[PDB]
């Protein structure tokens, strides 16, 4: 029931941000898809990276290396 | 009472939301997301609030920069709307 | 004897040439390393830290404040032409996007 | 165990260009996470010429293709210079 | 004159191309170009030929890898045609 | 020689779109799909002649332009 | 003493072990790489090379040829699924492309 | 120094897999790269996941996340299975 959690003014700012004027009624699905693809991704892969240091909390900074291997690297963390 | 034109709201709400980096996506849905997704690969996984912060800032700026090349696939396509087959376009382009 | 000059200083460089050699050779990336290579790395990240802070400075500076945030340093970065395509897979948190509205989009 | 930090560096290179700037603590975090990101960039790019000719050591040279590699165009020349008068100052 | 019609050649040549894996852009021009990039760069360079033949098989794949790009995106816009404007939103969108 | 940006001939264009799968090629994309391949040809021949200069090496081999081409991301297999 | 056995006998495998962990410790990734992790190098890297291998001897089965092509390489690795994310960002020499027209451009 | 290939174990692999079906010397170049390629990433990080964590050595832990990340999908549990089956007739 998470994946509903957002919200469609949230994706609205979103887009706003993305200098959108205007947003079809239909892709606010497809944008929750999509970024459930890539939120599993990068989840999958920061859960690898927990799972090998035997511990059971992912910490910030194996999820910025997730980020980084997979050409998204972040910075501030 | 006061009617404004469909787009100037648009505009002035673009304008807004490009001057700030405010957090668009709330912090409570996200981080139950996180915790759903993750709970199908490890049982019993914690999230600390920076690793969060960072998955949601990733996550803002990866949609962020995707709604750019839709609309900018939109443009392309002389539409103002945004379409999901403008997402799948540029996913598809950027391979993803 | 003689006092100690220290690395960085005797080449007038205030990133730390020191640190770099450690990080160099506790990295395990070459069986050797060379006397300058930790000294043209630290120059390097110098002059790209420099170039970025100055940037940042100018954007905090059309911003009306005298301190640097990320927003800047993201401004900074994308405005700039070099920086942005080095900088092109990567992302700044608290940085937002820049500015920009399309043509056709304005009335 | 402990975690190295390029506050001073920064602040100092900072107030080397703007003597009268500040910087916060995220952008202290940022600035780090972009040195530390070149730096390894720099050092794999440097690492895999050394392998490419079979050379165990890692020299100028090396760090210099590495420059010329990822840095692109009048920042890499820029930084080249840099480099070249470090050295230069150093001998 | 028997004339097949315009488009129907063209997907006869569309699988012959993609069924075949022989170069498209002949040697000696792309060579040429090649030496023509690198004379800028390096006085009195010496290609092998190998090294202009992986050269030129990682130039046709990246440009065929555009130009199916740059068809996704006419067919996008409702269009078959292809038009620079679909090869600037195919660069931009990679970031190139 | 110089002016050799004309050596991708117009019906080389064609072949690669074909490949590509387009069924209509206007006139005016050829001008910028030599752009783009030029673009493309200056990034990886910099890249090789650096690899190149770096080991004091006069001519430029297979192996430096497939190492260059996997540093842009692009890795090709065969050579 | 008694004779030795190779590492391709001992693991089941037959992708040099030995060779695995050459490159390894002269590929300098690490100080020290353990007994195990070459082992499972070998393993991977035959396991891959078996399905790609086998990709292309169906493709060559549908083309029928009795050789492997690189075109029927190229085609083993773009008809995998988990082959073409894995392999998404990488090119083959003598390929081309697959065969897919669109339906709009078919009469 | 000698030159590394992988030519006689790809053609092993092609003929316990495909007997009857040879294999091209520009196809065996292919296959070379690949594996070698395939090598080099998985050993990078290894190496990487190795520095994360502090620690100086490789272990199999270590090539079992490499797989886990690098390979997508279905060839991920494939290649932790095929690892996890050589370790385990290593230790027998």
């Amino acid at each position: 029931d998470n994946i509903q959690g957002i919200t469609k003014p949230a994706i609205r700012r979103l887009a706003r941000r993305g200098g959108v004027k205007r947003i079809s009624g239909l892709i606010y699905e497809e944008t929750r898809g999509v970024l459930k693809v890539f939120l599993e991704n990068v989840i999958r892969d920061a859960v690898t990276y927990t799972e090998h240091a035997k511990r059971k909390t992912v910490t910030a900074m194996d999820v910025v290396y997730a980020l980084k291997r997979q050409g998204r690297t972040l910075y501030g963390f | 009472p006061h009617r404004y034109r469909p787009g100037t709201v648009a505009l002035r709400e673009i304008r807004r939301y490009q001057k700030s980096t405010e957090l668009l996506i709330r912090k409570l849905p996200f981080q139950r997301l996180v915790r759903e997704i993750a709970q199908d690969f490890k049982t019993d996984l914690r999230f600390q609030s920076s690793a969060v912060m960072a998955l949601q800032e990733a996550s803002e700026a990866y949609l962020v920069a995707l709604f750019e090349d839709t609309n900018l696939c939109a443009i392309h396509a002389k539409r103002v709307t945004i379409m999901p087959k403008d997402i799948q376009l540029a996913r598809r382009i950027r391979g993803e | 004897r003689a006092k100690a000059k220290t690395r960085s200083s005797r080449a007038g460089l205030q990133f730390p040439v020191g640190r770099v050699h450690r990080l160099l050779r506790k990295g395990n990336y070459a069986e050797r390393v060379g006397a300058g290579a930790p000294v043209y790395l630290a120059a390097v990240l110098e002059y790209l830290t420099a170039e970025i802070l100055e940037l940042a400075g100018n954007a905090a500076r059309d911003n009306k404040k005298t301190r640097i945030i990320p927003r800047h340093l993201q401004l900074a970065v994308r405005n700039d032409e070099e920086l942005n395509k080095l900088l092109g897979r990567v992302t700044i948190a608290q940085g937002g996007v820049l500015p920009n509205i399309q043509s056709v989009l304005l009335p | 165990t402990r975690k190295e930090s390029y506050a001073i560096y920064v602040y100092k290179v900072l107030k080397q260009v703007h003597p009268d700037t500040g910087i916060s603590s995220k952008a202290m975090s940022i600035m780090n996470s972009f040195v530390n990101d070149v730096f390894e960039r720099i050092a794999g790019e440097a690492s895999r010429l050394a392998h490419y000719n079979k050379r165990s050591t890692i020299t100028s040279r090396e760090i210099q293709t590495a420059v010329r590699l990822l840095l692109p165009g009048e920042l890499a020349k820029h930084a080249v210079s840099e480099g070249t008068k470090a050295v230069t100052k150093y001998t």
